[PDB]
């Protein structure tokens, strides 16, 4: 019943987080508990054997091995390689009755994924960096799933739309800035969905007396840009052209494939996880030379 | 200097504390013991104040700041220059205050009158009291008051505001809203009507009670009455600041989220969740 | 104000309709108990 | 209290008296011509509004009551600019202001009729064209930027919604000047009512809420008013001129409002640099900075219109 | 042109000079009751002047 | 001790005596209902040793944090 | 050029020249704060100005099913973000709509 | 004890009573219909063991 | 007023009033104890 | 003692069991929201088994 | 109102009942401490 505050600004600005002691002591809990535990790593000489193996191309066999114990860990269970394979042929991308194993089609897509969110978006995730089980977290489907829907859904702000801005820089009114009133309860509505997608209030990122200030806001104002860029780029690339792979069950009712938001990785923390680093210790998902320095153990 | 009618009432008596001894008067002033000790706080609060001005970074009047203490301190007093001296201030607004409130309750007993005033202010206070000393508090640091600069200030209302994304929607403050707002329209009818009354257009006798209780059953579809509508006033106006000091003190130490969040209850009522 | 022999003839109504009522809700518990028990 | 007189036949010469006054009729709430279509008006607005919030749920009855709070009945869209617009999209909007806005003004009328039949000074009705004044900013700004889309929606948390959305869309209200005065005249409206309303009820046990009187032959009521806030703060007013304070404090409220609506998107777009430019705005340490290649990438683009299309990405 | 003069500026210096014309006359309304005063070295006015003592006329009924 | 009534009224005090059993009666029911160990409503067919308990500490990975940096 | 001169033999701070007796200090006022010069300087330490508006050169109507029902710009997140309610949700959007001659 | 009705009127009490239980059974009733366990408007049809429980210890 | 006639009978009926709850206060936390301890 | 003498008992009493309740309810809420005193959740644990500060 | 004798008499049962109360707490700090002691 006790009130955690956290001052992320200058004295007496009020740019402050407030967070409720025991709730927060829960969702932490529910994290901390959960957390799944990786298998350690190995260092064997030799060629691969691989039959169709088109992204994990450059780890060694027991890195690989590591890997997909992992994989079903973070996304199926423990031991659910089934989930992914026919058993019987790891190699197949289909079914005994010939029809696609989607699954394995989707996964091979979210490796690629996951190493351009490691390696392109480093000024987002930093040496924080992404697994499968940041969004999955140990089940099939992240939160944070949507779709189209109507065509002001500020969502699209992650996907095909650029341009949220709408205060004037500069005293005069000008033809430069034409924003409407309405536009601004647009950007609102965006604004109130990140700041709930992290946990945080708009202090977090602005100081309230000038939302367009740069150098008043914290500098997390700046990572969240790029989560911003990294999400357009994760939904238009790699999640959004999955549509013909997925069975009818997984789309939306345009038929559109699910879709990612600052939610899908955030879970309403301010960091994914509260910051746990688990994709230092997979070297299959850097998309790095090196790791906060750690070179990645090629072949 | 004195009303042609005041001599007379100036007497002996009335004091709280002092007796006979402070209850005197300077020009207009009304002494006494608190108002000893409001020069005392008054002077001291407000060399401090400039004091704090020669330390920052300028003299303009609108950009002086005297800002509270890190978070960090916690309830202790911080060192002067890091928010120290807000702290003494916060004293020395409150003697002040708390001064001003009782020898105003010595001037009205001094000539008869009921205490109306002293506590009327007293709501005042409440909601200063509740700024600076009991939501800090329930927060546990001195550096969640605001700090003492005219536009510095208004800085921090902007981002306590956004602390709840939307305080708009607190629902306690929404009532004090309609409080500041319902009070000044009554101030604008009270006063408009004693003024019409006692000055009609050129060549018209003077209004009447009766007149004015006609009109004002025109506006509102009843009669309030002479007393009702000073007690109106006093209601709706010391409504008002105790609802704002409900709004703010609701806001991080009982609720925490956004307050458009807060609206799920009604939302949920079983009748049609 | 009231008689001896009112409150006398009230408090017997009065106890008799909370027996009553005691008797339907203690029903209504062993059918509720036997539906979904609490522990 | 709790001994109430109760008067059979009628007071003014419980019950009401019906009879004249010279021009005014007593007896009945008084509408007159302009009363009655006052009503009119304003019900055909209070009408369109509330079948807009309905039908916006589907004509629910139960969403209706349920979700009534964010109910509106919503301006048109910008790029219309001042052009009439689809009925379904601020048609109906633009109509119900029109009422309203004609409602509002028959019901001053009535208030001016009345205020001089019963021979009284014409102080109410401009008290009351001071609020209307600040009303009308709410049309005349959206005017003179040139679209009805930046009209306040009809609806309880929506007009909320436009309320924090204007004061960000031009860079933060706080720093308009004539907002802050407004400000000042709002607290010190509830100030003065405080200060009197206590005055007059410390004084009533020796009549002074009887004030007309202690007007026009001065009582030791009105005496002691005086010295009590002359022995407090050195100053004192009148039990008339008490209510001129008041008066121009509530008056005042509304017009330096009205007056700071109209400057804004007019005169001054961002209130915030404003601020800066006239030395308003408190220093404080930075806390980010920005290299010269983060200056160019952190520029975004103004918003511009929502997607009209469902794009594949078949690859 | 004006750099820093701007209308808003303008507009609010126009507000000042009649709120502190509006000032005085409140005050000099506030001084038709107990004015001039007394003081040891004679009557004093302050300032401003009051305004006179006001005489009110009650509507006949003879 | 009967003479304690003589000081207070007796029809006064058997109001404020209900009146506060009531609310402590409410009161430790909704402390309790909202607990885990005794949600009795939700979990009330648990056996004493599966209801749950209180943690003897709670744990942590040394570089997660349940809130944000600041100062 | 942040500190003044240190004799190095005595190891007293020079200034202008000539020792100081003490540890000295840069002075600065409260944390460092300085006044803002004016707009300009405020502006050269943000972004640059936003790029204009991609704005479309005509309309397309989505199909009815995908019109909102309610205009209000933040009602996604002022209530839809927390109301799940299923008949509600129905409500946020136009019904399908068909001329009778197509069914 | 019919003497406490010398004491306390009839007339007051049966009121308040009334009161009291028709308070009491609504709050109960309503607790219990926003409860998983007896929601039972969706799952009063469900059997005691297909009823949900709420979560145990898991006491490793 | 309260005369020291009504007193001590009053004195007697809040006593075993009093005394009565309490023992049925104390087999709810002996039935309480059985189903869930709490130390 | 004759204190009963310058203080109403009448009075005192009252003040007396309003004191001790509002300590005694503090007490108990300062307890209940500690961590090594949380009885109602944690009151089965043995006390080498409860939450201990930090050294 | 009060007299010496009503003093003495009250004073007599005011010091039992303190009595009373501090064994009782006395009783409560005691099994408390067994429980789970604070220093
Ligand atoms: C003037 C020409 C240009 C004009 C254009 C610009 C200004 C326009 C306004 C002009 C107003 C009149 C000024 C004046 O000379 O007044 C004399 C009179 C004193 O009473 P009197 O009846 O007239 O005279 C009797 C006296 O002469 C003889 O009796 P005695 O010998 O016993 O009196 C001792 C004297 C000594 O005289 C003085 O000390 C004069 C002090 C004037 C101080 C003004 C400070 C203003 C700047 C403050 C900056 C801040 C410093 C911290 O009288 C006294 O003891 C003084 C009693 C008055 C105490 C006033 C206390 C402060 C009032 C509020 C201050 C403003 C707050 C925002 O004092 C007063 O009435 C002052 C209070 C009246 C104005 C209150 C207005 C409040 C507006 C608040 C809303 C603001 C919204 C933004
Ligand atoms: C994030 C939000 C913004 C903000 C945005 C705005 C905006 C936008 C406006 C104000 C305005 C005002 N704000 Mg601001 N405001 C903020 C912070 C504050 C704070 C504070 C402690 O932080 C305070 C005290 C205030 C106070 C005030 C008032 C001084 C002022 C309104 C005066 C008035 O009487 O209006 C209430 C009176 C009226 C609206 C007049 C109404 C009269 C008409 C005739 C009534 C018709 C009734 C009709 C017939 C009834 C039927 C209707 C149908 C049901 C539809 N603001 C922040 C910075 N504020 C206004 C102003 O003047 O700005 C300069 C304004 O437009
Ligand atoms: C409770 C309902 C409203 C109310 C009522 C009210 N105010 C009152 C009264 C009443 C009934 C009085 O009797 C009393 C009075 O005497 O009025 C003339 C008063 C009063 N209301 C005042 C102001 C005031 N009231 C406000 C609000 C309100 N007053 C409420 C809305 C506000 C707001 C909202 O901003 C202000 C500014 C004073 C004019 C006066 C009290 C005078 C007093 O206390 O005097 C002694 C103290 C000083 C002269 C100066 C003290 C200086 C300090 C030691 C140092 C500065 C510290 C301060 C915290 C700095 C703040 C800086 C700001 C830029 C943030
Ligand atoms: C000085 C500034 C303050 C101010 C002042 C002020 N307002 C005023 C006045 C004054 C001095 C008035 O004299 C005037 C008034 O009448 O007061 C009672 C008014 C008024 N201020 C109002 C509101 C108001 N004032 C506000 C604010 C303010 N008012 C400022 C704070 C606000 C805010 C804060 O938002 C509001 C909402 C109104 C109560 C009133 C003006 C009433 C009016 O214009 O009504 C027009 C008519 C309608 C709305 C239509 C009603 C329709 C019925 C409900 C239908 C019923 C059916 C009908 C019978 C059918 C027709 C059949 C016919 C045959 C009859
Ligand atoms: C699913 O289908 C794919 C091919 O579509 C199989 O992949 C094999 O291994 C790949 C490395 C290689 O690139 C690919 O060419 C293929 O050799 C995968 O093993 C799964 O196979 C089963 O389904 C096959 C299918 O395509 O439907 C089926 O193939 C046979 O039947 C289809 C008609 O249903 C016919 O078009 C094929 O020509 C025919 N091919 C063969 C080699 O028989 C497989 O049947 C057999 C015996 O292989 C299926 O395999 C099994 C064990 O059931
Ligand atoms: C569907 O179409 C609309 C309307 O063009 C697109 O909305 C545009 O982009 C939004 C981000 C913005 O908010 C909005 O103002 C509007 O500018 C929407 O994103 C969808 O885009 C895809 O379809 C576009 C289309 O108009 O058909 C298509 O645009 C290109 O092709 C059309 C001809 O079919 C031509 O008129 C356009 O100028 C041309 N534009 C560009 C930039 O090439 C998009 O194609 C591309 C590459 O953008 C479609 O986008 C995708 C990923 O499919
Ligand atoms: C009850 C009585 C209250 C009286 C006080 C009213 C207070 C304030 C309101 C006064 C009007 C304000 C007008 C503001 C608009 C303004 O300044 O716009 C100027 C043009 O100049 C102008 O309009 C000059 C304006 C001069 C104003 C003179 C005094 C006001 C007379 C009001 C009379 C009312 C009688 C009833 C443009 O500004 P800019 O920044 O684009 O210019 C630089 C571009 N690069
Ligand atoms: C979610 O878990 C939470 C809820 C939080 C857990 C907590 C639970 C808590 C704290 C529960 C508390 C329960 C409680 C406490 O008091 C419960 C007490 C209940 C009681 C007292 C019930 C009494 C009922 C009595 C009735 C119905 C009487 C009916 C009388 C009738 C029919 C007689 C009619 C005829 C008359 C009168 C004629 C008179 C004759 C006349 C006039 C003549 O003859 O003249
Ligand atoms: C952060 O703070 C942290 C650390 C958390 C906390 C800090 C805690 C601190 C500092 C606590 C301090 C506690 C304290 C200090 O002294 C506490 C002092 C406590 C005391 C004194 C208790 C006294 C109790 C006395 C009782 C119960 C008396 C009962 C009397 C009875 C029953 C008699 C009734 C009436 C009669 C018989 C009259 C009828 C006869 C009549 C009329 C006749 O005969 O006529
Ligand atoms: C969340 O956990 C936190 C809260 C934190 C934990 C802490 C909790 C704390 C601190 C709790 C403290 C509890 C406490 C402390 O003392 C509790 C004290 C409780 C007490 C004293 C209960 C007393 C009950 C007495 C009753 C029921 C009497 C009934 C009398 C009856 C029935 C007689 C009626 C007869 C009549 C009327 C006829 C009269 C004669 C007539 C008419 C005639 O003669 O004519
Ligand atoms: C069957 O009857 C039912 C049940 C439907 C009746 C019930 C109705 C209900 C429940 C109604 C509820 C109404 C509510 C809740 C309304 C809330 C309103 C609020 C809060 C409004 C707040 C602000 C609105 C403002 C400031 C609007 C201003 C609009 C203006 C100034 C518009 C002016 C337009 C003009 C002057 C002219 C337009 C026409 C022109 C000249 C442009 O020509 C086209
Ligand atoms: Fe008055």
């Amino acid at each position: 019943a006790a009130t955690d505050t956290v001052q992320v600004g200058y004295r007496g600005t009020a740019m402050e987080q407030n967070y409720d002691h025991g709730d927060l002591k829960t969702k932490f809990a529910q994290v901390k508990l959960p957390q799944s535990p990786p298998p350690a790593g190995e260092s064997p000489p030799g060629p691969l054997p691989w039959k169709n193996v088109q992204v994990l191309n450059d780890i060694s066999i027991a890195e690989f091995n590591r890997t997909m114990i992992a994989m079903s860990t973070w996304v199926a269970g423990t031991g659910n390689c089934a989930y992914c394979h026919n058993v019987a042929a790891f190699q197949d991308d289909t079914l005994p009755n010939g029809k696609p194993l989607y699954t394995k089609i989707v996964a091979r897509r979210m490796l690629q994924m996951t190493r351009n969110i490691n390696g392109n978006y480093s000024q987002h995730v930093k040496n924080t960096g992404v697994t499968c089980y940041t969004c999955h977290m140990g089940k099939p489907l992240p939160n944070g799933l949507w779709f189209y829907s109507s065509q002001t859904d500020y969502l699209r702000h992650y996907l095909d739309r650029d341009g949220a801005r709408v205060i004037t820089q500069g005293v005069a009114p000008s033809n430069a800035n034409r924003s409407s009133t309405k536009q601004a309860e647009w950007t609102y509505a965006l604004m109130i969905s990140q700041s709930r997608s992290l946990g945080v209030n708009c202090t977090y990122c602005h100081n309230t007396r000038q939302f367009a200030s740069w150098r008043e806001a914290p500098p997390a104002r700046v990572t969240a840009y790029h989560g911003i860029l990294m999400l357009r780029d994760v939904n238009q690339n790699y999640l959004a052209p999955l549509q013909p792979v997925y069975p009818a069950v997984r789309l939306g009712a345009m038929g559109d494939a699910p879709k990612a938001q600052c939610v899908t990785c955030h879970n309403g923390a301010y960091k994914p996880l509260y910051g746990a680093q688990m994709a230092k210790d997979f070297p299959a998902m850097w998309g790095r030379a090196d790791w906060n320095g750690v070179p990645f153990p090629g072949i | 200097a004195m009303l042609s009618f005041e001599k007379k009432y100036r007497v002996r008596g009335g004091t709280l504390i002092g007796g006979d001894l402070f209850d005197f008067w300077f020009g207009p002033f009304y002494v006494g013991f608190f108002g000893v000790t409001t020069i005392f706080f008054v002077t001291l609060g407000t060399l401090l104040c400039v004091w704090g001005a020669a330390m920052g970074p300028t003299w303009n009047l609108w950009q002086i700041n005297i800002a509270p203490p890190d978070l960090k301190y916690g309830l202790g007093l911080a060192p002067l220059r890091e928010g120290g001296l807000w702290q003494i201030i916060t004293l020395c607004a409150l003697g002040a205050f708390g001064s001003w409130a009782l020898r105003q309750a010595e001037i009205a007993r001094k000539l008869g009158m009921g205490m109306h005033i002293p506590w009327a202010y007293g709501g005042a206070i409440l909601a200063y009291t509740t700024l600076v000393v009991i939501r800090p508090f329930l927060l546990g640091a001195w550096g969640h008051g605001f700090p003492y600069g005219i536009f510095s200030h208004l800085d921090w209302v902007s981002n306590v505001g956004y602390q709840y994304l939307h305080f708009h929607y607190n629902p306690a403050h929404m009532i004090a809203v309609t409080f500041f707002f319902t009070n000044c329209l009554a101030l604008a009818m009270h006063g408009s009507l004693i003024l019409s009354v006692t000055n009609p257009p050129k060549g018209t006798p003077t209004g009447t009670s009766e007149q004015e209780n006609v009109f004002f059953r025109d506006l509102l579809g009843y009669s309030i009455g002479a007393i009702g509508i000073h007690r109106l006033g006093l209601f709706l106006a010391v409504g008002a600041a105790v609802w704002s000091a409900i709004c703010i003190v609701i806001s991080g130490p009982f609720w925490t989220q956004g307050w458009p969040e807060w609206w799920n209850w009604w939302l949920n009522l079983p009748i049609w969740k | 104000g009231m008689t001896e022999e009112e409150a006398r003839r009230f408090h017997g109504y009065m106890v008799t309709g909370t027996l009553g009522y005691v008797v339907v809700a203690s029903v209504a518990h062993f059918l509720a108990w036997s539906w979904r028990p609490w522990f | 209290t709790r001994v109430q007189v109760r008067t059979v036949p009628e007071p003014g010469i419980f019950s009401y008296l019906a009879g004249k006054f010279g021009d005014a009729q007593i007896g009945p709430i008084y509408l007159g011509w302009a009363g009655v279509l006052s009503l009119i008006f304003g019900f055909i607005a209070i009408e369109i509004i509330g079948l807009n919030m309905w039908a916006s749920v589907g004509w629910d009855p139960v969403e209706f009551i349920r979700q009534l709070p964010w109910l509106a009945l919503e301006p048109p869209p910008p790029q219309y600019g001042l052009r009439v617009p689809p009925l379904n999209q601020g048609g109906w909007y633009l109509m119900a202001g029109f009422f309203l806005t004609v409602s509002i003004i028959l019901w001053w009328i009535r208030i001016y009729r009345r205020a001089r039949a019963l021979q009284m000074g014409s102080h109410l009705p401009w008290a009351f064209a001071s609020a209307i004044f600040l009303y009308s900013t709410f049309f005349f700004q959206p005017l003179l930027v040139g679209s009805w889309s930046e009209m306040v929606p009809f609806g309880i948390f929506p007009h909320l919604d436009w309320t924090s959305a204007f004061s960000i869309r031009y860079g933060n209200l706080y720093y308009n000047p004539f907002h802050a005065l407004s400000i000042a005249f709002l607290y010190g409206s509830a100030v003065l009512f405080a200060m009197h309303g206590a005055t007059i009820l410390a004084v009533a046990r020796m009549g002074g809420e009887r004030e007309i009187e202690q007007i026009t032959d001065r009582g030791t009521a009105a005496e002691r008013s005086m010295l009590f806030w002359r022995w407090c703060m050195g100053f004192n007013a009148t039990m008339e001129s008490i209510h001129r304070w008041a008066w121009w404090f509530a008056v005042l409220t509304t017009f330096t409002g009205g007056i700071g609506i109209l400057l804004t998107g007019t005169v001054v777009d961002n209130w915030y640099l404003w601020g800066v430019k006239h030395g308003l705005v408190a220093p404080y340490p930075a806390q980010n900075q920005l290299t010269p290649e983060q200056q160019d990438l952190l520029r975004g683009r103004y918003q511009g219109t929502a997607p009209d299309s469902f794009p594949s990405y078949v690859v | 042109m004006m750099e820093y003069i701007d209308g808003a500026q303008i507009a609010l210096y126009a507000f000042w000079l009649f709120f502190f014309g509006l000032i005085i006359y409140l005050r000099r309304e506030d001084k038709r009751e107990g004015y001039p005063l007394e003081s040891p070295q004679g009557p004093r006015d302050g300032w401003p002047k009051g305004a006179p003592k006001k005489t009110y006329v009650h509507r006949d009924h003879g | 001790m009967h003479r304690i009534w003589l000081m207070y009224d007796p029809r006064r005090v058997m109001v404020a005596l209900v009146g506060f059993l009531a609310v402590l009666a409410l009161v430790i029911h909704f402390v309790l209902l909202s607990s885990q160990r005794y949600s009795w409503i939700e979990n009330g067919t648990l056996g004493a040793d599966q209801a749950p308990v209180g943690a003897s500490a709670p744990a942590a990975a040394a570089e997660m944090s349940p809130l944000p940096p600041g100062r | 050029p942040t500190a003044w001169p240190v004799d190095p033999t005595t190891g007293q701070t020079l200034i202008n020249g000539r020792p100081v007796v003490g540890r000295v200090f840069i002075m600065r006022k409260t944390d460092g704060t300085v006044k803002y010069p004016n707009v300009a300087d405020v502006v050269a330490h943000e972004a640059l100005a936003p790029l204009p508006p991609v704005v479309g050169s005509s309309y397309q109507q989505a199909p009815i099913t995908n019109q909102r029902r309610m205009r209000g710009i933040m009602i996604q997140s002022t209530l839809w973000d927390m109301d799940r309610k299923r008949s509600a949700t129905r409500q946020r959007y136009y019904p399908a709509s068909t001329p009778a001659n197509q069914l």
